[PDB]
RNA sequence: AUACCACAAGGAGUGGAUUGUGCGGCUUAAUUUGACUCAACGCGAGGUAACUUACCAAUAUUUUAUUAUUCAGAGAAGAUUAAUCUGAGAAUGAUAAUAGUGGUGCAUGGCCGUUUUCAAUGGAUGCUGUGAAGUUGAUUAAUUUCAACAAGACGUGAGACCCUUUUAUUAAUAGACAGACACAAUCAGUGUAGGAAGGAAAGGAUUAAAACAGGUCCGUUAUGCCCUCAGACAUUUUGGGCUGCACGCGCAAUACAAUAGAUAUAUAAUCUUUAUGGGAUAAUAUUUUGUAAGAGAUAUUUGAACUUGGAAUUGCUAGUAAAUUUUA
C-alpha cells in the first residue's frame, strides 16, 4: 500500500547497485529513502513472489539480491522508447 | 492447553467512517458571470494550491502546520 | 613522538621489530623500546544450555600485546617510514 | 581497558560477515574470507574455489557485494576493495566437500555411495586420514547414525589443532533433518603453503653416523 | 586387585533453636512451568514491584501471492487536529506462502551430562581348526615399562604437547635428568647429600571406541507432523499475580560468652565477673532509586527462642582443613 512516488524510489536504486540493506526496527525510517520500516519489508516481500529478488536474514539484518529477471524488468520499467536531443 | 477467550460482554462498536461529498468545491464559489469568487485562504508558504483550516483561533495548514 | 603497537599473536610483533630496529636506529634517530604487560579479558560461562547435568563452567579469554616506541626526530623522517615500513596483519596507531 | 573494547567490536563484524557467504556463496565454493581493517581502502579478500566464473562473466556480484558492505559499516562506497583469488587444493577444504554432499543427497542417492565418494578424493589429494558421520533419519521411525573413517586421525591436544579441519552442516528433508560432519587430517609440508610446517612430536628420527 | 565421593588413627561439622532461600501439599479468579537415588531441590547463569511473562481481570491495533464477486478518482485506503493536505487501491470468498514460550526430547539435529581420578583398541605376516574363530611373576596413576613364552614387529587412546606460579638474566632464554652415592639382577622402589625447585616441580586445560528411549521443541529465521486464523491461541495498554498460609524436607548466615563484650591512644587508663551474651518482631521520626514501595539507609525504644543438640550422615593428608578479610 505504498504510494507511486516511493516505489519509483525503490526501483531507482536497484538499476544502480543491484542491492538493498534494510534493518529490523518496527519504528523507523529508512535513511537512504524515507519509508516506514515496516511497510518497506512487506513491500519486498511482495517482490519475491514475483520471483524478481531473493533475500537472506542473518544477525537481525536483511540482504536481499536481484536476480536476471529482476534486473531486465527494473531497467525497462524506467525506459523511455525514444530519445530526441 | 491454551483456549478461546470466551467474553460475555459484546464487542463496542467502532464509529463508523465518513466523507463528505465535494468537500473541496466548498472553497470556490460560483458566479452567474461564471467567475469564481475565492472565500477560502491560502497559506503564504503555499499560496498557489492549498488552503488554510479554518479553526476559531487558529488558521491551519494542512503540509506545512502554520499557525496563525 | 609516542608510536605503539598492538597485536593479537606473538610472531607477528617479533618479525617488526628487527625490521624497525635497523631501519630507525641505524639510520636518522634514536629511540625508545618499551613493552607493557599483557591485558586478558575473562568471561567464566556456565557450559550447558539446560540446569539438569552436573554444572561445570568455563573460562575464556583473549590477549593483547604492546610495544610501545618513544621517539624524538625532525618531521620527514619518521613518517617516511610509515609509508616504507606498514605491516601486513598489525595496527600502529602512531601519535605525532 | 579501552584498547580491548575496540578488537571485540570489530569481531562481531566478522561473525556476521562469515553466514553471509556461507548463504550466498554456494554455487561458487568459497574457501574462506579476510578482512583488513585498518587501511584507507578496508581490504576484504576472498578464497572462492571457482573464481573464473566470476570475473569472466563480469556480473554484479563483484558490485552487489561492495555496496552491501560498506552501508552495513556505514562508510560510502568506493571505499572499499573486495580481492578475488583461487583455493590451492580442493580435496583439503571441508566446506567444499561438505556441501558435495548436500548436492548428492539430493538426487535420492544413498548415503552409502555419498559417502564413498569424497574418501576418494582426499586419497588422490594426498591427506593421511578422514571421518565422515552420518547421523538422523536414515531408515525410518528410530534414529541412529554411521561413521565411516578412513586412514588415520589425531584428536587430542594443542597438535590435533594444527592437523584438523572440521565442520557442521545439515540437510534439511521432507521427514526430518540429517546432520554431516567431515573432517580432515592435514599431511605434513615443511614449505607451509599446503600444510602446516612444524613437526609432530611423537615421531623421532635419528641421523645416521655416516 | 583398588579407593578419604571406603574404613582405619585424627579434626571441623550437619541433624536440636532463629532467619534468608529452593521442593511438596493446600488455597484462590490466577498462585505459569521443566527436573525426583549417586546422576532433581542457592538448578535453568530464575536477585523483589511495569516490560520481562507463558496466569487471571479488562482495552486497543493488524503480512503476501493466484483467482471469484462487489466497490473505488462525480476521490480506495491514510496522516492530522467536524475541515486541511497526500493520494490508488480496497471489502468478503477459496488454495498457497507467513506467525505461535500451544502438544510430542518415546518422531530429530546441535549442544550436554553419566559410565569414566576406566584402560583399552585396529589392520597386515606366520601358526592352530572343515568352520564361525583364536594366539605366569614383579612393577606403574595408566596392556605403563620388563622377564618367560608359536609368535615376531607396527598404529590409535594414555603419554608426548599446551596455559598459570617459582630461581636467574641479555625478557624470552637458561634451569631437572631420578643426575649422584648406598640398598645382590634388567625395569624399578626407598634412604642421605648438594641445590630456588627431587621423584608426574605444584595446579589446571585439552580428551578413545561404545552405551543411556538420561536432559534440552520455554535460546535460536534449526526442523517433521498436529492444532489455532483477525475484540486472532497474533500483538499492544492498565491493574493483580509467580512471593499466598494448618503443615513435611534439602542447602546455607549469625549464636548459646572471659580463648568474650563495650570504649580507646588499639596492651594509656577504666568497666562488665553471670544471662550488659543474642538479635528476631514491632512503633515513631528524617531520607535514597524508581511512572509507580509491605524495597535499601539513619536516631531512640521494644527486646523471642537459644546455656552445645535423638537415631543417623557429609568432607578432609600441607601452607591442607578451620577462622577473618577482598574485586568482577
Ligand atoms: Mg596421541
Ligand atoms: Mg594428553
Ligand atoms: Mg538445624
Ligand atoms: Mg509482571
Ligand atoms: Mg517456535
Ligand atoms: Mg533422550
Ligand atoms: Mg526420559
Ligand atoms: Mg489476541
Ligand atoms: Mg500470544
Ligand atoms: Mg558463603
Ligand atoms: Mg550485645
Amino acid at each position: 500500500s505504498l504510494t507511486n512516488s516511493q516505489k519509483v524510489a525503490v526501483m531507482k536504486h536497484f538499476k544502480n547497485k543491484g542491492s538493498l540493506l534494510v534493518y529490523d526496527r518496527k519504528l523507523e525510517k529508512n535513511e537512504i529513502l524515507d519509508i516506514n520500516n515496516k511497510k518497506l519489508r512487506s513491500y519486498i516481500q511482495s517482490l519475491k513472489d514475483q520471483g524478481y529478488i531473493e533475500e537472506h536474514y542473518v544477525w537481525q539484518q536483511l540482504y536481499c539480491f536481484a536476480t536476471e529477471s529482476g534486473m531486465k524488468y527494473f531497467n525497462d520499467q524506467l525506459e523511455i522508447p525514444d530519445v530526441i536531443e | 492447553n491454551k483456549k478461546k477467550k470466551a467474553f460475555k460482554t459484546p464487542k463496542i462498536v467502532k464509529p463508523a467512517v465518513v466523507k463528505e461529498k465535494m468537500g473541496w468545491l466548498k472553497n470556490f464559489r460560483i458566479g452567474t458571470d461564471g467567475s469564481v469568487q475565492v472565500i477560502g485562504k491560502m497559506c503564504e508558504k503555499c499560496d498557489d494550491c492549498s488552503f488554510m483550516r479554518n479553526m476559531k483561533f487558529n488558521y491551519k495548514c494542512g503540509k506545512c502546520g502554520l499557525s496563525e | 613522538v609516542h608510536i605503539d603497537i598492538s597485536t593479537t599473536n606473538k610472531s607477528a610483533i617479533t618479525l617488526a621489530c628487527e625490521k624497525f630496529e635497523a631501519f630507525a636506529e641505524n639510520f636518522i634517530e634514536s629511540l625508545e623500546k618499551e613493552v607493557l604487560p599483557k591485558q586478558v579479558g575473562l568471561v567464566p560461562t556456565l557450559k550447558t544450555p539446560c540446569g539438569q547435568g552436573t554444572k561445570t563452567w568455563a573460562k575464556y579469554k583473549i590477549i593483547v600485546h604492546q610495544v610501545r616506541y618513544v621517539i624524538t626526530s625532525s618531521h620527514d623522517q619518521l613518517e617516511k617510514v610509515i609509508q616504507f615500513l606498514k605491516n601486513f596483519p598489525e595496527i600502529n596507531i602512531n601519535l605525532g | 581497558n579501552k584498547i580491548l573494547k575496540k578488537f571485540i567490536a570489530d569481531g562481531m563484524i566478522f561473525a556476521e560477515l562469515k553466514e553471509l557467504f556461507e548463504k550466498c556463496l554456494i554455487n561458487e565454493g568459497f574457501s574462506s574470507l579476510e578482512l583488513r581493517l585498518e587501511e584507507s581502502p578496508v581490504k576484504v579478500i576472498l578464497k572462492v574455489v571457482k573464481p573464473h566464473d566470476l570475473i569472466g562473466d563480469k556480473k554484479w556480484k563483484v558490485n552487489q557485494i561492495q555496496h552491501l558492505v560498506a552501508s552495513r559499516l556505514s562508510l560510502p562506497d568506493s571505499n572499499v576493495v573486495v580481492i578475488i583469488d583461487k583455493v590451492v587444493e580442493k580435496g583439503l577444504c571441508p566446506i567444499y566437500q561438505a556441501n558435495l554432499i548436500k548436492e548428492k543427497m539430493l538426487a535420492n542417492i544413498p548415503h552409502k555411495r555419498a559417502a564413498n565418494l569424497v574418501l576418494k578424493n582426499t586419497k588422490f589429494a594426498g591427506a593421511t586420514g578422514c571421518l565422515v558421520t552420518i547421523s538422523g533419519k536414515l531408515k525410518g521411525l528410530r534414529a541412529c547414525t554411521k561413521k565411516f573413517l578412513e586412514g588415520v586421525v589425531i584428536k587430542s591436544g594443542q597438535p590435533s589443532r594444527d592437523y584438523v579441519k572440521k565442520h557442521i552442516t545439515t540437510v534439511n528433508t521432507k521427514q526430518g533433518v540429517i546432520g554431516i560432519q567431515v573432517s580432515i587430517m592435514l599431511p605434513h609440508d615443511p614449505e607451509g603453503i599446503i600444510g602446516p610446517s612444524t613437526l609432530l612430536p611423537d615421531k623421532i628420527v635419528v641421523l645416521d653416523a655416516k
